């Protein structure tokens, strides 16, 4: 039982791709989620014959049990690989997941695109207007640079090499248009149901020599999807960056005082540090830090911590404000910020003056699109025109934003979690933004 | 069948004295076509405060999570805020 590093993975794909069975299989055989329910169905399966059972059958029963609302475990799913503890999201098709994908905690280190290999299922999955492409575009825009492609349902096409090759060609085109470099992407033929190439190599494809990907140090090869996941590159965590901790809630506890709560996005928080809260600019000492049941010596990137501070009323700091270190690039409110905005598909056009609500870290504030400064080629960033008169679906543009209320944001290059945002309107996320400059 | 998602919501109280049983009873009393309430637990977050962590399964086309969060938040006497702890496709 070796010590593991932590990574986040998001699984995307069309409704017929079989991505839930595929993700479910990995969690079942490499993790420990809803195991008492799994055990109940493994025993029940004896009824099908004389004892043997398929993992897919158990997953089907687990799904129905979850639908009834009687399973016990929460929706935070994890599984292990030789090197990692993986937190995985089988992306929901729910439209409210888009905002959650942009501002939620745990942004992905790698996206796994599941592709149905069948004849009419593959084409349906790569439609330009499909939810799958939107998810891929969002991941790319948010900096998810690693991608793994799994071509599922290979049994349905009799593990035909030509079909796999054509699918790889067409999928490479699909992802290249989004922005990914296919040479850095492993393409794994699998059967989520039968288990081929999931954890163990398939015996149904003698032509299969394995997957490969180019990395900065050389070429990495493997056979299975689990190997591809274990091959994900170790991303650098922001432990040494200045502290940034967006507030989620603020409590007034008898006998303790003010206790803000939030996720440490960058840097580390420790008792004894002197912190500043922005947009207000209030400064104070951190008295103690707690998480779950433990008192901490430090809260590191990813920890959702409570901390007690003196001489700050709950009325002067609130959700959306950002806590940072007063002696290491303290956070500041801004007069405005310029960001690259990617307009998603929606029933409207954007003109200067537009003032929708933006969700950035824990802040929820209406911000004016004060000026449309440029229109750009999305993938390269090249300026196409100065001062476009309007933006339509698909456009990438540099926009100057003016917040309607005091707001603390950061450039994405410096503090990623405080530099990406979702634009809300018409009951959906209509645009995603990446902050490029801030006027503090 | 209709597309669904399983969601875990964190419902936060005002302080360490908030009546948590009332808070969850109010959440569970919310009825929406396509919404199924699941398991819940009260989880310590530090300093004696506990948040409600509750599962629900929703039909994507019928249940707005934005609306559900807003509805839960109407119980101002018990609820300070709600957040999505995690969500998955089913
Ligand atoms: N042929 C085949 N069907 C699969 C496989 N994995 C899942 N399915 C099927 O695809 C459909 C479900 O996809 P999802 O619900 O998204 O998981 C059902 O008909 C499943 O039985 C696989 O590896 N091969
Ligand atoms: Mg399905």
């Amino acid at each position: 039982g070796k010590e593991k590093s932590h990574i986040n993975v998001v699984v995307i794909g069309h409704v017929d791709s079989g991505k839930s069975t595929t993700t479910g299989h990995l969690i079942y055989k490499c993790g420990g989620i809803d195991k008492r329910t799994i055990e109940k169905f493994e025993k029940e399966a004896a009824e099908l014959g004389k004892g043997s059972f398929k993992y897919a059958w158990v997953l089907d029963k687990l799904k129905a049990e979850r639908e009834r609302g009687i399973t016990i475990d929460i929706a935070l799913w994890k599984f292990e690989t030789p090197k990692y503890q993986v937190t995985v999201i089988d992306a929901p098709g729910h439209r409210d997941f888009i905002k959650n994908m942009i501002t939620g905690t745990s942004q992905a280190d790698c996206a796994i695109l599941i592709i149905a290999g069948g004849v009419g299922e593959f084409e349906a999955g790569i439609s330009k207007d499909g939810q799958t492409r939107e998810h891929a575009l969002l991941a790319f825009t948010l900096g998810v640079r690693q991608l793994i492609v799994a071509v599922n349902k290979m049994d349905s096409v009799k593990w035909d090499e030509s079909r796999f090759q054509e699918i790889v060609k067409e999928t490479s085109n699909f992802i290249k248009k989004v922005g990914y470099n296919p040479k850095t992407v492993p393409f794994v033929p699998i059967s989520g149901w039968n288990g081929d190439n999931m954890i163990e190599a398939t015996t149904n494809a003698p032509w299969y020599k394995g997957w490969e990907k180019e990395t900065k140090a050389g070429v990495v090869k493997g056979k299975t999807l689990l190997e591809a996941i274990d091959a994900i590159e170790q991303p650098s965590r922001p432990t040494d960056k200045p502290l940034r901790l967006p507030l989620q809630d603020v409590y007034k506890i008898g006998g303790i005082g003010t206790v803000p709560v939030g996720r440490v996005e960058t840097g580390v928080i420790k008792p004894g540090m002197v912190v500043t809260f922005a947009p207000a600019g209030v400064t104070t000492e951190v008295k103690s830090v707690e998480m779950h049941h433990e008192q901490l010596e430090q809260g590191v990137p990813g920890d959702n911590v409570g901390f007690n501070v003196k001489n700050v009323s709950v009325k002067e700091i609130r959700r959306g404000n950002v806590c940072g270190d007063a002696k290491n690039d303290p956070p500041k409110g801004c007069a405005s910020f310029n960001a690259t905005v990617i307009v998603l598909n929606h029933p409207g056009q954007i003109s200067a003056g537009y003032s929708p609500v933006l969700d950035c870290h824990t802040a929820h504030i209406a911000c004016r699109f004060d000026e449309l400064l440029e229109k750009n080629d999305r993938r390269s960033g090249k300026k196409l025109e100065d001062h476009p008169k309007f933006l339509k679906s698909g456009d990438a543009a540099l926009v100057k934003f003016v917040p309607s209320k005091p707001m603390c944001v950061e450039a994405f290059s410096e503090y990623p979690p405080l530099g990406r945002f979702a634009v809300r309107d018409m009951r959906q996320t209509v645009a995603v933004g990446v902050i490029k400059s801030v006027d503090k | 069948p209709a597309a669904k998602s399983i969601v875990t919501l964190d419902v936060k109280p005002w302080d360490d004295e908030t009546n948590l049983e009332e808070m969850v009873a109010n959440v569970k009393a919310i009825e929406m076509e396509g919404l199924t309430w699941g398991a819940h637990q009260f989880i310590p977050i530090g300093f004696g405060i506990k948040k409600l962590q509750i599962n629900c399964v929703v039909e994507d086309d019928k249940v707005s999570l934005d609306d559900l969060q807003q509805s839960i938040e109407e119980d101002e006497d018990h609820v300070q805020s709600t957040d999505i702890a995690a969500m998955q496709k089913l």
